[PDB]
């Protein structure tokens, strides 16, 4: 019988992993901007610890 | 209670009443804002404290809406011997009343403001700068009797700053002199500061009943800023 | 931010490191209710893969 699951090698799974990696990298980029500007007024206003 | 201390329980009840009164007074004391009213005698601060008496031992209890204010009103002047700046230090604001009409004493007012703004005892506390008796300054500038150039040298090359709030119909020369006198104090206020305290400037006259609301707004803004940098948000 | 902007009272003067700590504790309490749900689940009847 054909074994069915959402697979990593499946193209839809490939796209889903690419989107997750893109989200992870966008979040990391936002964190990097928030850290290279950790003393700017905007970053202070939006609670930088939280 | 124990050991049949008959009079001691009455003493405890007395202390309970006294502590209740003190706790009740604590609410008013904590809620009441504290103001240090500095300035020379010629500044006209007598008129403004009279106005506070009208609209809510040199004290001043005035209640703007639901918030109380206490002015200690020590002179803090060049000559006055009220060296109680170290005492009554943790105050909400400093009210620095200045007689902008008198040019000769205006430089001494500059010196007093410099001393107050640079005093490390009052570094945290901001200044509610009431440039008072402003109408007589308007009359003086309207005529050619006295000029700013007489005492302050750099009255020339001074254009009225952008967005320096016009008053409909007010003489442009008077407005230029007005904002020169104000920015002259803001020049001192800028130096020797990490942004901890701001010299809230206001143009006032001895026939102004809104000074209480100006003090209310500046005190609310001061509390807001101090909370904001205390929680690390500004 | 709301309690900073709605202080008709004087300066809060929330001294010590208890400010950021208070933030983290409140966050932890919310996540703590969620974690209690989670542990009760995964200990009583945990999920399982099923062909």
């Amino acid at each position: 019988k054909e074994i069915e699951f959402l697979s990593w090698t499946e193209p839809f799974g490939i796209a889903l992993t690419l989107f997750a990696v893109l989200g992870i990298f966008l979040t990391a980029f936002v964190l990097g901007v928030f850290i290279k500007f950790r003393n700017t007024p905007i970053v202070k206003a939006t609670n930088r610890e939280l | 209670g124990c050991t049949l201390s008959a009079e001691d329980k009455a003493a405890v009840e007395r202390s309970k009443m006294i502590e209740k009164q003190l706790q009740k007074d604590k609410q008013v004391y904590r809620a009441t804002h504290r103001l240090l009213l500095l300035g020379a005698d010629n500044s006209g601060k007598s008129t403004i404290v009279k106005q506070m008496r009208i609209l809510h031992i040199f004290e001043t209890k005035f209640q703007v809406d639901k918030v109380n204010f206490h002015m200690f009103d020590v002179g803090g002047q060049r000559d006055e011997r009220r060296k109680w700046i170290q005492c009554f230090n943790d105050v909400t604001a400093i009210i620095f009343v200045v007689d902008s009409s008198d040019y000769n004493r205006l430089q001494e007012a500059l010196n007093d403001f410099k001393s107050i703004w640079n005093n490390r005892w009052l570094r945290t506390i901001s200044v509610i700068l009431f440039l008072n008796k402003q109408d007589l300054l308007a009359e003086k500038v309207l005529a050619g009797k006295s000029k700013i150039e007489d005492y302050f040298p750099e009255f020339a090359r001074y254009t009225t700053p952008e967005d320096a709030t016009p008053e409909p119909g007010e003489d442009p020369r008077v407005t230029r002199a007005k904002y020169f006198i104000r920015d002259e104090f803001l020049r001192i206020s800028t130096a020797s500061g990490d942004g901890r305290h701001y010299c809230y400037p206001h143009f006032t006259c001895a026939v102004d009943t809104e000074n209480a609301r100006r003090i209310f707004n500046d005190c609310k803004d001061i509390i807001l800023q101090m909370n904001l940098r205390e929680y690390n948000l500004v | 931010v709301l309690l900073v902007f709605e202080a008709k009272i004087p300066t809060s003067f929330h001294r010590k490191w208890w400010g950021l700590n208070l933030q983290f504790l409140l966050v932890f309490l919310c996540t703590f209710m969620q974690i209690v749900i989670c542990v009760i689940w995964l200990y009583t009847a945990p999920p399982s893969s099923y062909r």
